[PDB]
């Protein structure tokens, strides 16, 4: 079952936000990204982004998203995002979304409708985590089995909670609009709003879905209409002001927590040895810049690190007390040298 | 400014670790004499005086 | 010297419903790392939960069928145990990383318990 | 500014220090010890009764 863990999210609605760069420039926009975390090790990395997927105007893959403070529903195969090639979504839910695709400098998100293009680029940091000691950039299609963190694919109950607040009073110029002589404020339905102006003295009017005109007041543009609601609560955003008391009601959990798994990691070309009197000559092929370690089984290791990207050519001396060495991800090979 | 009998508080500066001075108010000539300390602070924001 | 018990487990059929309970006792005041690991005959160990205070961790194959608890308090971590699968007949142990002696000498930094043996019939 | 000092180990009692400087007036310090434990690493070996 999955609607007990769905249910949390139902409480809340999506949000307006500021993004720096539409396709146009400085932009307020659905999909305004607030951070973005990249820790796992195969390129999995987590968005946290201004609206909400899974919950309809339950559904299985949809976006739902505010428009001047409509709701709309989208299909979730039509947003796409990208750092410098196309990437893949996986799945999303609430808040959060789950992206794989390589490394890169900005991420960049965006979506067509009928007409409009809505998009926005934000210039946070994104890294590809090689696993072991063989630097690569597209993990193998074959190789060997190790223990890396990958992010979880399900979501669940996890200790991690974040935290929501009353939403603020949000101004919207459609609201008000000019009368013969006066200024008409007509609220939506349903919904109560609350008009504060200055064209003649303080005024503060908290209207309940009535089309009220105030007198001394001729322009429009001296004063201000708000939009007030009490569910539908928000995440704790930067971008928003915030509401009269205490700020807190509660908490949700965070799906896709970190977890451990199986990892491929690719495997090295085998190195080839050629032993003479207390030496050893490794004749040497990297597929991929790879890392020797070497090491001496005396008192004192002589340990060297070394990474090689190319063909070359190394003569090391070996004792009878030994010698130790691992070229990428091969178990250890120890050699003990012989009187001859 | 000058009171009757009052005691005139003078703020300076100097780069003598044991400063001894002949002082002129407005007719006269005193003497003036002490030791100072280094202060406190090893790199400051302002010009020396 | 801190030790493990650990209790529950049992013969089922398949489909039952079991819990398995583990408990530490010694010079301790306060535990990090509640984990559980499986071993099934002829196969080397493996992790199946691991509990560290309010985080809880699954493996691949089980998720949506166990669930893991901790006690600080008791310093007790309890399984449940729920639509068992025949892949599941293994011997489980319990396992403390991360002890926290009250001063409390330094010692050693794992402990292990006996383990318990489950076994589902088909 | 680095001050050193040496403290007996006999809780009850008090001790005051003064700390000089040249060019600034002599700042207080009072250090009162209230309990002090001496705490052994010890282990279990075992356990015997009737």
């Amino acid at each position: 079952s999955t609607e007990e863990l769905f249910n949390e999210y139902k409480l809340t609605r999506p949000y307006m936000a500021r993004c720096i760069r539409c396709a146009v420039g400085s932009c307020h926009s659905p999909i305004a990204i607030e951070a973005v975390k990249s820790d796992g090790h195969d390129g999995y990395v987590r968005l946290q982004t201004s609206s909400q997927y899974g919950l309809d105007s339950l559904k299985g893959r949809t976006m739902r998203y505010d428009m001047h403070g409509t709701i709309k529903e989208i299909p979730l195969h039509q947003v796409s995002l990208y750092t410098s090639r196309p990437c893949h979504i996986v799945d999303g839910h609430g808040y959060f979304l789950l992206a794989r695709c390589p490394a890169g400098d900005s991420i960049t998100m965006e979506f067509k409708k009928d007409s409009v293009r809505h998009s926005c680029s934000v210039p946070y940091e994104v890294k590809f985590n090689p696993v072991g000691r063989e630097l690569y950039t597209h993990p193998p299609e074959h190789g060997v089995e190790q223990a890396c963190q990958v992010y979880a694919h399900d979501a669940q109950n996890r200790g991690a909670y974040v935290e929501m607040h009353l939403p603020g009073s949000e101004v919207d110029s459609s609201l008000v609009s000019l009368s013969g002589s006066s200024v008409t404020v007509t609220p939506p339905d349903g919904t109560s709003a609350l008009v504060e102006c200055e064209c003649g003295g303080t005024k503060i009017s908290e209207t309940i879905n009535k089309t009220k005109q105030f007198s001394q007041c001729t322009k429009k543009e001296q004063c201000r209409a708000y939009r007030l609601q009490n569910d539908k609560w928000v995440y704790n955003s930067d971008k928003l002001p915030k509401a009269a008391g205490a700020t807190l009601k509660g908490k949700l959990h965070v799906p896709f927590l970190l977890a451990d798994g199986k990892c491929t990691v690719p495997l090295a070309p085998e190195p080839m040895i050629t032993f003479g009197f207390r030496s050893v000559s490794l004749k040497l092929h990297p597929k991929n810049p790879t890392y020797l370690i070497t090491r001496q089984l005396a008192d004192e290791p002589h340990y060297t690190h070394e990474l090689i990207s190319e063909p070359a050519v190394r003569n090391f001396t070996v004792t009878e007390k030994g010698w130790e060495f691992v070229w990428g991800n091969h178990p250890p090979k120890r050699f003990w040298a012989q009187e001859t | 400014e000058l009171t009757e009998q009052g005691s005139a508080t003078i703020h300076f500066s100097t780069a003598n670790i044991h400063p001894e001075f002949r002082l002129q108010i407005c007719t006269s000539y005193v003497t003036c004499k002490g030791d100072c300390h280094p202060p406190k602070d090893h790199i400051v924001t302002h010009p020396q005086y | 010297e801190v030790q493990l018990q650990a209790s529950g487990g049992g013969l089922v059929q398949a489909g039952g419903s079991l819990r398995l309970s583990c408990a530490a006792s010694g010079s301790i005041v306060s535990i990090n790392v509640m984990a559980w690991y499986r071993q099934s005959p002829g196969k080397e160990r493996e992790l199946v939960a691991k509990s560290s205070g309010p985080f809880t961790l699954y493996a691949d194959s089980v998720k949506g069928r166990f669930t893991i608890s901790n006690d600080a308090a008791k310093n007790t971590v309890d399984l449940q145990m729920n639509s068992l699968k025949p892949e599941d007949t293994a011997v489980y142990y319990c396992n403390a990383e991360g002890l926290r002696y009250p001063s409390g000498t330094y010692g050693p930094s794992a402990v292990w318990g006996q383990g318990t043996q489950v076994t589902v019939s088909s | 500014y680095e001050h050193a000092t040496t403290m007996p180990s006999q809780a009850g009692i008090s001790y005051n220090t003064i700390v000089n400087r040249a060019g600034y007036a002599p700042l207080p310090i009072s250090i009162t010890p209230t309990k002090i434990k001496l705490i052994p690493t010890v282990n279990l070996e075992y356990v015997t009764c009737h």
